[PDB]
RNA sequence: AAGCGUUCAUAGCGACAUUGCUUUUUGAUUCUUCGAUGUCGGCUCUUCCUAUCAUACCGAAGCAGAAUUCGGUAAGCGUU
RNA sequence: UGCUCCACACAAUAUAGAUGGAUACGAAUAAGGCGUCCUUGUGGCGUCGCUGAACCAUAGCAGGCUAGCAACGGUGCACUUGGCGGAAAGGCCUUGGGUGCUUGCUGGCGAAUUGCAAUGUCAUUUUGCGUGGGGAUAAAUCAUUUGUAUACGACUUAGA
């Protein structure tokens, strides 16, 4: 129809961090529509994409992507720790990521 | 889950609405606050007026033009409570605060748009009954906001235009809900009743 | 202290050749587990008898449950506690269904209204008032009037979402 | 302490209809209409038998069950005010200078003009609040009467009249000169 | 002519009041208040639905508009017979609130095929309803 | 609060005791500065504090008036 | 052969971050909303909430070609009739015809090899250049000059 979304919307929140020092290797993701750690256990291992545009055309496309995956649950509110192949660039704090349904056990 | 979320400031507690809005902007949600003059603060009016006077007296001694600015409007009092909950000196905090619009009254285009409330910031849900509270309209005027009566004349003007919008919407909701009610006890209706819809 | 548990701790002095079979002293202790239970036992035997843990023995540790854990009863409790400037006896009353839960309420009450920590409180006696009109407190006596009936005005509903679209009410 | 329920009762005479809003109380009697706003106590008014209204506090503390008995007397006074009325009697005491009190008019406001208070040339002007009626009586020297439906309105206007005659810069145990309240009562108690 | 006073009815904490447990091991079940312990705690029992006789905070309890005759302090066997005699479950199940509870549970259990059937049916239902508005 | 205040502890005071506050005194210390922070006072100019001399509004008195005394809010405005 | 607007054509330029829909009373919260009725009220009766877990929308080569049936609807595109909106109106409600599409129901044809996944590309911003259709045809500064001004700049005046 007019909807083709085969993924779940998500926001890149921040890095894993203490009060004063962060860890860029691990990102924190809010999955749109989960509010409980036991709901976040559904999305463990799912492939995350961050999609972004560039002026320069790379390989027939002006669109690039960074791939990560959900690694574990964070906190008490459905925030998930995610590790990307290359860490997200920290300007994407508040940017949208696509959380996919594969790999699937459901 | 909306591209722009519009909160009606009326009935809310200023700090708890500022905590929610700060975290909402920092997560990338665009937020518009309207009717900031009906915001509320816990504590009696005179007590909160004293707290603003303590805030008014602190300024740079050698040059008042460069010191702490003391904004009068209730929209900027609320904005003053958002800063201090946002790292506004960083470019991320600057990009967050760009996702915020605060208004007195309800201006266009937000007059004909859906407004929401934040139940963790609502005073009627939060405050213990019998505890006193301050309204941001009276406080701001008492410290020099000049536009309480202007907003009131335009707010009552909008309510007249909006009450008669809801008048014809009640008539149309009546007509739609009648044909749907007749559509019950039919073949298609009873199948959707088994499927829950 | 997820809950308090009531234990009997029975102990005695260490038998000697001249005086075998000592007197087998027993107390009732409110503690979170059997370690604190045995600890509190020796703390009180210090207050009464010439004995300590080295010259004494713990013969029995038995948890005590309520004979009827599900009937609401009026509890009268005597507490000796330490204020910041003296020791004071007081008698309070709690309406509840078990001795352990009244003690849970009582320790919350001392710490809230008198800032007395568990460290400073000596539970003298926990006695259920057997019949009505021996209840001497109006905050318990008000709950024993016939056909009691009250509403709960101003219901606050915890939303699961940050944004709501309805301006929710407080009816009940 | 948190009493479970504290209760007050408001008796209603036959000519009085009491209609309760959320908390706006209206009492309509022979002598007019009196309305009051009571949004600030959080009480529950309930009617029993059209001549006995009940007002309740559920799960209330000391400072709040005290506010239950104040709203009882506020509704009582509005009811009494539209049946028996409220009438205040004031005397004039002066040592040397006669006190000259006359009802004058400035743009339909009807001030109480007080003159020659302790020889002052300054003119005292106390407005009448809407709903009060003031008459100077006879058979008693230098006495003024304030009447109206609501005791709040008439007692405040008596207080406004009494406070304006305060003696400055003198020992007021000697300079006792001033209009004072002598009798608080009802218009129809005979 | 008449004293018109808004009654402002409420659900009363009392013996025989019927509660819908929201949080705990029950979480959606029915129980009856057997004894009020204090302003915030009561003794509940849901023997037909399986709720054990327990002391529960009123803050994990939603009173319903259902009541039935029940003596104060009544045991589980006494509560069981009066629950069945007064048809508490039937009166609850016919209310719109319980119907909405079942509707949200029925909707959550829909399969992918069932949801597709709902779509096609809702378009069939709306075709007649919209042409009803046009001619009327 | 023992006494003073014609009587009357507390209008105004107040012994014998005792609890504080301040950093505009002087002591006490020697932490900074001895490859130097220009040193007393006065003049000039700005601002701040309040423990208010005056001025505004008050309360009290052993306040009849007058003149005073004690006290409150108050540093807005002056103090040669 | 300069400027501006409208349309469509090619390149670049970026993106605080679309991926079905920001889906509109007002007040109260020790109260309300919806419906109905009456003697039009601070009225009677019924109903609801106890969350938006809603409602709308939603199937078709990222949505193709075609055949009917039912009905006179739904929705889009320009055009259009009339009114309203100045708080930041710049949007809202309409009217009439035309042209599509319809999944409301019943059919027929096509899709493959992107090879077992690779955002698998569908946006709106800014700028140049082009093409064809309208429109308009200024000033300011320096230099000179004044002194209501002035350290210099600045200011305030005059000059076809
Ligand atoms: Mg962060
Ligand atoms: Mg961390
Ligand atoms: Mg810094
Ligand atoms: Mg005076
Ligand atoms: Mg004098
Ligand atoms: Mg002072």
């Amino acid at each position: 129809a007019e909807s083709h979304r085969l993924y779940v919307k998500g926001k890149h929140l921040s890095y894993q961090r203490s009060k004063r020092v962060n860890n860029p290797n691990v990102s924190l993701i809010k999955i749109e529509g989960v509010a409980t750690p036991q709901d976040a256990q559904f999305y463990l291992g799912k492939r995350i994409a961050y999609v972004y545009r560039a002026s320069k055309e790379v390989r027939g496309s002006k669109i690039r992507v960074m791939w990560g995956k959900v690694t574990r649950t964070h906190g008490n509110s459905g925030v998930v720790r995610a590790t990307f192949r290359n860490n997200l660039p920290a300007k994407t704090f508040g940017a949208s990521v696509r959380i996919f349904l594969y790999p699937s056990n459901i | 889950v909306e591209p722009v979320v519009v909160i009606d400031g009326k009935g809310h507690l200023v700090g708890r609405l500022a905590s929610v809005v700060a975290k909402q902007l920092l997560n990338g949600q665009k937020i518009v606050v309207v009717r900031a003059e009906e915001l509320n603060i816990s504590g009696e009016f005179f007590r909160n007026k004293l707290k603003y006077h303590d805030f008014l007296r602190k300024a740079t001694a050698f040059n008042k033009t460069r010191g702490p600015f003391h904004f009068r409007a209730p929209s900027r009092i609320f904005y003053k409570a958002l800063r201090g909950m946002v790292s506004h000196k960083t470019a991320r905090g600057k990009a967050a605060l760009e996702r915020l619009k605060v208004f007195e009254g309800i201006p266009p285009p937000y007059d004909k748009k859906k407004r929401v409330v934040v139940p963790q910031a609502l005073r009627v849900l939060r405050l213990k009954p019998g505890r006193k509270y301050t309204t941001l309209g009276k406080l701001s005027t008492s410290v020099g906001w000049k536009y309480e009566d202007v907003v009131a004349k335009l707010e009552a003007k909008r309510k007249v235009s909006s009450a008669e919008y809801y008048a014809k919407k009640r008539a149309f909701t009546k007509k739609v809900a009648s044909a749907n009610a007749t559509a019950a006890e039919s073949d298609v209706a009873k199948q959707l009743a088994a499927l829950g819809y | 202290m997820a809950h308090f548990k009531e234990y009997q701790v029975i102990g005695r002095r260490l038998p000697t050749e001249s005086v075998p079979e000592p007197k087998l002293f027993r107390m009732r202790i409110f503690a979170s587990n059997e370690v604190i239970a045995k600890s509190r036992y020796w703390y009180f035997l210090q207050k009464l008898h010439k004995v300590k843990k080295a010259s004494g023995e713990i013969v029995s540790i038995n948890q005590i449950n309520e004979a009827h854990p599900t009937k609401v009863k009026n509890f009268g409790v005597w507490v000796r506690y330490d204020s910041r400037s003296g020791t004071h006896n007081m008698y309070k009353e709690i309406r509840d269904v078990s001795r352990v839960a009244a003690v849970e309420t009582l320790y919350q009450d001392m710490a809230a209204r008198h800032r007395a920590r568990f460290r400073s409180i000596h539970i003298l006696k926990v006695a259920e008032i057997e019949k009505t009109a021996d209840v001497k407190r109006q905050y318990v006596k008000q709950f024993l009037t016939k056909d009691l009936k009250f509403p709960l005005p101003h219901r606050v509903q915890k939303s699961t979402k940050t944004f709501s679209y309805k301006r929710p009410s407080t009816f009940y | 302490m948190k009493y479970i329920q504290t209760e007050q009762q408001i008796e209603v005479p036959e000519g009085v209809t009491v209609s309760i809003k959320s908390r706006i109380v209206k009492v309509v009697g022979p002598r007019g209409t009196l309305t009051k706003n009571l949004k600030h106590i959080d009480v529950t008014f309930t009617k029993v038998n059209n001549q006995l209204i009940k007002v309740a506090v559920h799960n209330g503390g000391r400072k709040h069950v005290a506010a239950l008995r104040t709203v009882k007397s506020l509704v009582d006074n509005m009811i009494t005010g539209v049946t028996k009325g409220y009438k205040y009697k004031m005397r004039y005491v002066y040592a040397h200078f006669p006190i000259n009190v006359n009802i004058v008019e400035k743009d339909g406001a009807k001030f109480i003009e007080v003159r020659n208070f302790l020889g002052d040339k300054k003119i005292r002007n106390v407005p009448v609040r809407d709903g009060v009626t003031i008459e100077f009586s006879t058979n008693v020297k230098d006495e003024i009467v304030l009447s109206g439906n609501s005791v709040e309105d008439v007692s405040q206007n008596a207080a406004d009249l009494q406070q304006i005659c305060r003696v400055r810069n003198k020992d007021i145990r000697k300079f006792l000169d001033g209009i004072y309240v002598s009798h608080k009562g009802f218009i129809t108690e005979d | 002519t008449d004293s018109i006073v808004k009654a402002s009815n409420w659900r009363l904490v009392e013996v025989g009041r019927v509660v819908l447990i929201k949080k705990g091991q029950s979480a959606g079940k029915l129980a009856a208040i057997v004894e009020i312990i204090d302003q915030k705690k009561v003794l509940i029992d849901g023997p037909k639905a399986g709720v054990p006789r327990q002391a529960i905070n009123l803050g994990q309890v939603v009173l319903t508009p259902l009541t039935f005759a029940l003596p104060r302090g009544a045991r589980t066997a006494t509560v069981s017979k009066k629950w069945a005699a007064a048809a508490v479950c039937e009166k609850w199940a016919a209310s719109s609130w319980a119907k909405k509870i079942a509707q949200r549970e029925r909707r959550a259990a829909l399969t992918d095929f069932e949801r597709f059937q709902v779509m096609v049916l809702r378009k069939q239902k709306r075709y007649t309803v919209k042409k009803a508005l046009a001619k009327a």
